[PDB]
């Protein structure tokens, strides 16, 4: 029970970000126009991702376990809050503490597997916590759906309550002006502008203001560095995903089929990376992902069987990734200390966050932008060549990750 | 920052046909969802209803009791629009058609048709038909 209750902790995180897909099946229970009730469910990450590092420092001081029994029971009220009552003001109150919950479960739980394992089984655990995240996310989207159109939008939040209890049956230092810094750079990539100039401002400000009020030189810090250059690709899916459904006029189910080919392939070779092992498959992976890129680019001046380039790109993509994360969730999770491993874990996991979300604005922005100037074959190509130069500029990172 | 660019429609005659295209400019699918699209009539004196609708994932379309049979809704997937072809039009269907899409959602959820899960909104195409 080491990631039988760490896995069960995760996968908490996955029933919160299922309904995000659901959103008008909920447009009707809790009554309220979409806009307000669909950034309602974004609340659960834009808390998470700015909460990591403090929910991750006041599990590093006042117990790391503590912290995983906070989450799991605050996991509890997230779901039961909001599968009971169906009223909109209700809503909000229950995906911001949703979001609290995982704040306080990614880096406390990340560390239990440094103490648990301590070498050579630490492969074996943060390999177990990868399959949680990836896997999890993973299919979350088509779980959510698959649960609303036949059980209901609520059956999905009875399976968050079970599975929180199962995982627990189955075992202020500026951090304000961190947080409010986070919460504009985080809403900064959601870009509907004139008035986000000054919203970047906010994010400058409050940097520098947490940065006069934290000294590593250490290869955590070049993991860390490249896990978000890394994870800058994530569009590639997003922007290759369209093009094939829109460019190429394809179903929705093809489409699920080179993307879950890719969860497979990814998800069966976090367990090849573990055998792999540092810093040699960390450049496999960041090498092979940007010939995966360009498989999927060069489908763009494709023929009639052109179907099979994507497709290798899509497990060239998904191998590489995999290749890639179990080495580097231990080459930043080893050399992070045993003193300060809350706060550590917090960072490499909201560096992962905003890498994703950094991408996927570029990778859409660049798109929408060259499809609109050329045509979706040609402004396809413009968007899959900037996420190349972000996984070369992430093989390049491991430059700064000494052996 | 998506363009719903919508054209066709016009005046004619009643009993006859008027096509009404329309299209999503840089509005990209997630990993495992799709968006559903359509359009909204209303007269000067009626309020606003659904005519036809279609999720463009799997081609899957749902109309009105009105219009059912004499219009088709479904989108020219190579040149990526969706367009309602309209036939044996009667003075009802005289009405500002405004073309709409919602919010993606998991492609696996059924297709969308209430003005209320409709976010997405056009300036209107004019339509009226006469003796
Ligand atoms: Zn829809």
């Amino acid at each position: 029970l080491i990631l039988g209750i760490v896995l069960g902790v995760i996968t908490f995180w996955l029933f919160a970000q299922s309904l995000v897909n659901v959103v008008p099946n909920l447009q009707q229970s809790f009554g309220t126009d979409m806009g307000t009730i669909s950034i309602a469910v974004s609340l659960t990450a834009l808390f998470s991702g700015m909460f990591v590092v403090g929910a991750g420092g006041l599990a590093d001081k006042i117990g790391r376990v503590k912290m995983t029994n906070i989450g799991l029971l605050l996991s509890i009220i997230g779901s039961a809050l909001i599968i009971i009552t169906n009223l909109p003001a209700l809503l909000i109150l229950g995906r911001v503490i949703q979001g609290v919950s995982a704040a306080c479960i990614m880096p406390s739980t990340l560390a239990i597997m440094k103490t648990y394992y301590q070498g050579a089984e630490r492969q074996r655990a943060l390999s177990y916590w990868s399959i949680g995240s990836w896997g999890g996310s993973g299919i979350c989207s088509l779980f959510g759906g698959a649960v609303a159109t036949t059980m209901g939008w609520r059956w999905i939040f009875i399976f968050s309550i079970i599975v929180a209890v199962l995982s627990m049956l189955l075992i202020v230092a500026g951090l304000i002006v961190l947080v409010v810094m986070l919460l504009s750079l985080n809403v900064v990539i959601t870009k509907g502008a004139l008035w986000f100039f000054g919203l970047i401002a906010i994010v400058i400000v409050a940097f520098f203001i947490f940065l006069n009020v934290l000294f590593e030189n250490k290869p955590y810090t070049g993991a860390t560095i490249s896990n978000f250059l890394l994870n800058g690709v994530a569009g590639t899916l997003i922007v290759a995903n369209t093009f094939v459904q829109q460019g190429l006029g394809y179903t929705a189910l093809q489409a699920g089929y080179l993307s879950i080919t890719y969860l497979i392939m990814v998800l069966l070779m976090i367990r090849v990376g573990e055998k792999l092992l540092s810093k040699r498959p960390m450049l496999l992976g960041t090498f092979i992902v940007v010939i995966g890129i360009a498989l999927i680019s060069l489908v763009f001046l494709p023929g009639i069987f052109y179907v099979i380039s994507c497709v290798v790109g899509y497990l060239c993509f998904g191998l590489g990734l995999g290749i890639y994360a179990t080495p580097s969730t231990d080459t930043a999770i080893s050399n992070a200390p045993l003193d300060k491993v809350g706060v550590a874990s917090g960072i490499y996991a909201m560096a992962s966050s905003l890498g994703g979300a950094f991408g996927v604005a570029i990778s859409g922005a660049v798109y929408a932008g060259a499809v609109a100037a050329t045509s979706i074959h040609t402004g396809a190509m413009i968007a899959l060549w900037v996420n190349v130069l972000m996984g070369i500029m992430a093989f390049i990172a491991i430059l700064f990750a000494i052996p | 920052q998506v363009q719903l660019e919508e054209s066709g429609g016009g005046s004619v005659q009643a009993g006859g046909s008027l096509r009404l295209s329309c299209a999503a400019s840089g509005y990209m699918y997630s990993t495992y969802s799709t968006y559903c699209m359509g359009w909204f009539r209303q007269a000067p004196g009626k309020e606003r209803e659904g005519v036809a609708f279609i999720k463009r994932g799997d081609h899957s379309t749902y109309y009105t009791d009105s219009v059912k049979g004499r219009f088709t809704i479904s989108q020219d997937s190579a040149k990526n629009t969706v367009s309602l072809q309209m036939n044996n039009l009667k003075p009802e269907d005289t009405a500002i058609y405004y073309c709409a899409a919602d919010f993606a959602h998991s492609f696996l959820l059924s297709v969308h048709s209430g003005a209320g899960q409709y976010s997405y909104w056009g300036q209107g195409t004019q339509v009226t038909v006469s003796s």
